């Protein structure tokens, strides 16, 4: 009763633990696995060409393991920033960019896998680290043309009632510009990478399956995992993300999306582990590569 | 059949510009690099430009560095000096040489004929010689000797030092490359020698062939000493 | 017919065994001399200097 | 610009106990006023309400957003 | 480093060189034509238009390397190594047999190095065979064929009995009859090849 | 009667056999019992020369210890420079074909042929600057095997049609020519001295001819399969070859009969290319199991294993100043081990 707590607390409780162990398995996989991707696609390979998009896809996808310790304090600060202005401002930019870049490039790669099947009499007079490279740079600045909204508008923010300083963003704060953001996020993110997944692999199948001695069985079992992952790991956050961003500041809708945020970020990063471990099992000889890169 | 036509000689007002021009034949052309060496008429040779084989890097003396460029035209195989705004220094006799550079390979094999050009009036490496002129005979024994600001034995074994000998109203040839090697076609009596930093040049048992000036060079780092000249 | 080449066959036969056969006792004296005598001239068989070596 | 405003509300106290009642009053993004109110002295009713409402209203119709920075 | 730069420039130039040789001679395609002794490999690469014969032609794009390597007589395990890596076998058979066309493609489809490559199987000169049939029945060449002499069905027992040497599943087989056609063989050759490099695009990205 | 000579013909061989059995009295298994062991050669890859792209079928080491030749399927005959790494020259050949290269011993000259029945004879040193013909040797029938300069006129030519020839490059007529195989010859290894020379075949026989006339002098029947790789022991009286037997044998020219045979239960790969050290006392063996296995000449015990290759070590060759052992692959990557 007469203690300097008051009448209501806020531990780490809640399903929050829950985000906090998803972010702990995603480190431990980024920091193993993932890392040895990039380092196999770069040193002992990347001469052949079709190892330029995974060692890029690596890179975004560990470059986004990097931002996990700053996920993870934040969440165990209660989204406490002891970063200055300039890190609002920057840091979270670098971040979308990291997530993008991989969403892209895995866009990138199914249009590459697509025009390996569709055009391979082409493909053996386009195909060279020049056409890999320049579409790689393609999806790296389309990467940084959805985050310049957060290089802009992230400004720090503080309340002064406890010193939980915390980042956020202005977006006018008495008109709509939130929407076009929002929305053009969610398509070229989102919608636009799904749809050149889910058609460009529909149609490899189609095709492999039809003429005789391509139908594997195993180019299936791979564009399933890969798109059925993808789907079940960013619908939610996307989803979220959007409905947040239409939605007024209050009302018990907005609450329950700000109480399920965090997991579904956590759901968003579960597909930054998936992509390094499909490449690592599926890819064959990519298993005496990581022995033999040493 | 080598050949080195060089082009382009004649007056140029002070202050002008020319484009001095090598025009090759006979050769792979593209393998070699290029040197636009020169002489003043009353002097010795004087580096004056290198261009790399495919024109990876360039290099120039100080006194053009700027003043004059060089370019090489690979398909026609030609090689062009670009000097701008002579100078009274800049009345010379220019050489177009090549250069081969891979282990076991000879810099400096064949030069042009080479063209005279006139105008009107108006932290280095260093090789000196120690004689202007030496008295020689048929049958006889000579031995000239060279020195330089510093050792030129690199660390992997080489001495980068050179002989040419021009023989009067004729065009320069290589005799020894990095100081021992004979080049192709200089007969035995040649025989270079030395260490450390003092470097000499025997040209025993001497055929009436062998009167000329021979010039000593240094090519450790981007240079020709004055030459001394054996009288029969 | 193959007569010919085959007593040409024959003939180098022969010929192989006119050839002089030493002791293989001396001959292997011979091999393990010589490897002892030319053990210090090798940089595989006795550990090479690092300074002397020149791949370092 | 907005320490005034509550330093100013908050200064009507009368007592250590309203004070830290405004203090943790004025705290969440996930818990409306009604939901915190519920879980607490017969002042903490009324300057609770009072102090969450002032501020909620102030932090509204400014630029911000409690957007998590993994977004 | 000395005036060395020099010769490591014009070895990173050979290197450049190299890497440009590389590139521009993969984008070719290598195919082996081994088979059977006057089985009409002159005239299937003729309508296409002392050693390795490397007979070329370049169709649609694509430029086939033709390597008929039976013009040399030497046992094949001795040089059939350095055909490893080849994208396809152009293996053609005579009609006009042939047992011993039998025993070369069974040593072929079964072979440690060929183990992934496919075959083209082309059966050739089959207006021939046709004239023989209706002159002569197959049992002749064929003991234990049980079906009459008519043209199709002794033509599959001949295909499938080729076809019948295969010990990988793996593998594919894309038997051809060509009746001294013309621009067909080309045209099954290139749907080959294409099959083939569509399949070795799946299994460099990882579909495979 | 010609059924009268194939008898004598057999009893040719037992006599001589019990002859060769006669002079057998010791073996050197049991004489190297006086001496040590080199114990654990741990040779380390100095150097990768990574420019070939395609299985660079054989090498051969330059005279002056400093520079190899290396041919491959991707149809360059690159000349390698063994410390800079440098590529000092890359000579483009008429048929991509290649298991045979060979560097003058007086740096001259390279050669090269295959699977096109030609020898390719290229002049480093010409005065246009760059490399090129200088003779094409035709005259086989067969593929060409392996290649090795007498000197820069006359080189001696292995075959697959059972026929070894030497030529002069001076006309290019097959000045010499050699028989006495049934199988297809398959390495070829002058002897220090150059007055004869060994080779191998598929019949796996091995036997010494002199190069001053066609006459063959001594044959070799150690091995049960045919002799992938043939070696000269650096002092000349004495060579070994390698099989796929999976195992070396070591002969003497004198002794004429087996000294050794370089076999363990666990090796069954067969052997691709074999050389010596410079003291003899050392074996390098190139197998088909990704390595290069060391072998101690005198008490055939393994020395060691050289491992860095992802496919067959097809060709390998100790420097001529004994200085390192170089191991090219079908992995494309020339290795340097010393």
């Amino acid at each position: 009763l007469n203690t300097p707590v008051d009448k209501t607390s806020n531990t780490l409780r809640v399903p929050d633990i829950l985000a906090l162990v998803i972010f702990a398995v995603v480190f431990l996989v980024g920091v193993l696995g993932n890392a040895l991707v990039v380092w196999v696609t770069a040193f002992e390979a990347k001469r052949t060409i079709n190892a330029i998009w995974f060692l890029n896809l690596a890179v975004a996808d560990f470059l986004s393991c990097l931002a996990l310790p700053i996920l993870f304090t934040s969440i165990v600060q209660h989204h406490h920033w002891p970063f200055g202005g300039a890190a609002c401002s920057i840091l979270p930019s670098l971040i979308l960019l990291n997530m993008y870049a991989s969403i892209l490039l895995l866009a990138t790669i199914s249009a590459d896998r697509f025009l390996l099947v569709f055009k391979p009499i082409w493909c053996q007079n386009f195909r060279g680290a020049g056409l890999a490279w320049i579409a790689c740079a393609v999806a790296w600045g389309l990467a940084l043309l959805l985050t310049i909204p957060s290089f802009l508008y992230r400004v720090v923010r503080e309340e002064y009632f406890p010193p939980k300083v915390l980042c956020g963003v202005d977006y006018s704060h008495d008109k709509r510009r939130e929407r076009a953001v929002a929305i053009v996020r969610l398509v070229l993110g989102f919608l636009w990478p799904l749809l050149t997944l889910t058609i460009c692999y529909t149609f490899i199948l189609l095709r492999t399956w039809s003429r005789r001695a391509t139908r594997s069985t195993k180019t299936l079992k791979v564009v399933v995992a890969v798109v059925a992952s993808f789907f079940i790991f960013w619908l939610p956050y996307q989803v979220t993300g959007i409905m947040m961003s239409f939605l007024e500041p209050s009302s018990p809708t907005f609450l329950l999306l700000k109480k399920l945020d965090s997991l579904c970020v956590s759901f968003a990063y579960i597909n930054c582990c998936i992509n390094p471990i499909i490449y690592v099992v599926a890819g064959q000889g990519f298993q005496g590569r990581l022995r033999k890169s040493l | 059949d080598v050949q080195l036509v060089e082009s382009g000689g004649g007056l140029v007002q002070p202050g002008g510009s020319r484009k001095l021009s090598c025009s090759a034949s006979g050769f792979a052309f593209s393998s070699f690099g290029m040197h636009w060496v020169r002489q003043a008429p009353e002097k010795g040779l004087e580096w004056v430009a290198y261009i790399s084989s495919g024109s990876g890097t360039i290099y120039y003396a100080d006194t053009v560095k700027g003043r004059f460029t060089i370019s090489r035209d690979d398909p026609k195989n030609t090689l062009f000096l670009q000097m701008t705004s002579l100078r009274s220094e800049d009345t010379a006799m220019y050489y177009c040489v090549r250069s081969i550079y891979y282990y076991g390979s000879s810099p400096f094999d064949f030069w042009g004929q080479g063209t005279t050009l006139t105008v009107s009036s108006g932290s280095d490496i260093v090789m000196t010689q120690a004689t202007s002129s030496v008295p020689v005979t048929p049958g006889e024994s000579v031995s000239i000797s060279c020195r330089s600001s510093k050792s030129l034995l690199h660390s992997n074994g080489n001495t980068y030092l050179y002989w040419f000998l021009q023989r009067p109203g004729q065009s320069p040839q290589l005799l020894i490359y990095r100081m021992s090697n004979l080049a192709s076609g200089v007969p035995d009596r040649f025989s270079g020698s030395g260490s450390g930093t003092a470097f000499t040049l025997t040209i025993s048992r001497l055929e009436a062939e062998d009167v000329g000036v021979y010039y000593c060079m240094q090519h450790l780092e981007y240079t020709f000493g004055a030459g001394t000249k054996l009288e029969l | 017919a193959s007569i010919a080449q085959a007593r040409k066959l024959v003939e180098q036969l022969k010929m192989e065994a006119n050839i002089d056969r030493i002791k293989v006792s001396k001959a292997a004296a011979d091999l393990m001399a010589y490897c002892e005598a030319h053990a210090k001239e090798d940089p595989l068989l006795t550990p090479v200097p690092a300074s002397e070596n020149p791949f370092r | 610009l907005l320490r005034q405003k509550i330093e100013e509300q908050a200064a009507k106290y009368k007592h250590s106990v309203p004070k830290k009642c405004c203090y943790d009053g004025a705290r969440n993004f996930y818990e409306t006023c009604e939901e915190r109110v519920a879980r607490v002295g017969p002042l903490c009713i009324r300057a609770f309400n009072e102090c969450c409402t002032i501020a909620n209203k102030i932090r509204k119709e400014s630029p911000h957003k409690p957007v998590q920075l993994g977004r | 480093s000395a005036e060395e730069r020099a010769a490591l420039e014009r070895s990173k130039a050979i290197e450049k060189n190299l890497k440009e040789d590389g590139i521009s001679a993969a984008k070719d395609v290598k195919l082996l034509l081994l088979g059977a002794d006057n089985s009409g490999k002159s005239t299937i690469v003729k309508q296409m238009k002392t050693g390795i014969v490397e007979t070329h032609f370049t169709f649609k794009n694509l430029h086939f390397r033709l390597f008929d390597v039976g013009g040399q007589r030497s046992e094949r395990k001795k040089w059939i190594h350095c055909f490893e890596d080849v994208t396809a076998i152009i293996f053609c058979v005579d009609l006009s047999d042939m047992h011993e066309s039998l025993m070369l493609f069974d040593s072929i489809c079964n072979n440690k190095f060929f183990i992934d490559t496919s075959i083209i199987l082309f059966l050739n000169k089959k207006d021939l065979f046709g004239e023989k049939i209706k002159k002569s029945p197959l049992t002749i060449c064929f003991p234990e064929y049980t079906g009459p002499n008519t043209y199709e069905d002794a033509a599959a027992y001949i295909q499938a009995q080729f076809e019948s040497k295969n010990r990988s599943p793996n593998k594919e087989i894309y038997c051809h009859m060509t009746c001294a056609t013309d621009t067909n063989n080309a045209q099954v050759i290139f749907d080959a090849v294409t099959d083939i490099i569509i399949a070795n695009n799946l299994r460099g990205c990882g579909l495979y | 009667e010609l059924d009268q000579l194939r008898q004598e013909a057999e009893q040719l061989k037992n006599q001589i056999r019990d002859a060769r059995k006669a002079c057998a009295d010791a073996t050197l298994s049991q004489i190297t019992n006086n001496i040590d062991p080199v114990g654990r050669i741990q040779m380390r890859t100095r150097r990768t020369l990574r420019g070939h792209l395609a299985k660079i079928y054989a090498m051969h080491w330059g005279t002056d210890s400093r520079l190899l030749v290396s041919a491959s399927q991707d149809g360059k005959l690159i000349i390698w420079d063994s410390y800079t790494t440098n590529k000092v020259h890359a000579i483009p050949l008429r048929s991509s074909w290649v298991m045979t290269c060979a560097y003058a011993p007086s740096g001259n000259y390279v050669a090269c042929g295959g699977l096109d029945n030609i020898c390719s004879i290229y002049n480093l040193k010409t005065r246009e600057g760059n490399v090129r013909v200088s003779r094409e040797l035709a005259g086989h029938t067969g593929y060409l095997s392996c290649c090795r300069f007498l000197d820069d006129n006359q080189i001696v030519t292995s075959s697959g049609d059972t026929t070894c020839a030497l030529w002069d490059i001076e006309t290019g007529q097959q000045t010499t020519t050699f028989t006495g195989h049934t199988g297809d010859v398959m390495s070829l290894s002058l002897a220090p001295d150059t007055r004869l020379f060994v080779s191998g075949a598929c019949d796996a026989s091995a036997k010494l001819w002199d190069v001053r006339e066609g006459m063959c002098r001594q044959t070799f029947t150690g091995h049960e399969s045919d002799i992938n790789a043939i070696c000269f022991f650096p002092n000349g009286n004495a060579f070994a070859t390698g099989s796929d037997d999976a195992t070396c044998r070591l002969f003497d020219l004198r002794a004429d009969q087996e000294l050794m045979t370089y076999s363990h239960d666990n090796i069954i790969c067969g052997i691709t290319s074999v050389s010596f050290s410079k003291s003899g006392r050392l074996l390098l063996a190139g197998y088909d199991d990704f390595n290069c296995n060391v072998w101690d000449a005198l008490k055939a015990d393994r020395a060691g294993v050289l491992a860095g290759h992802d496919n067959r070590v097809s060709c390998l060759g100790v420097t001529d100043d004994g200085m390192a052992v170089a191991t090219g692959s079908w992995d494309s990557f020339l290795k340097i081990w010393n």
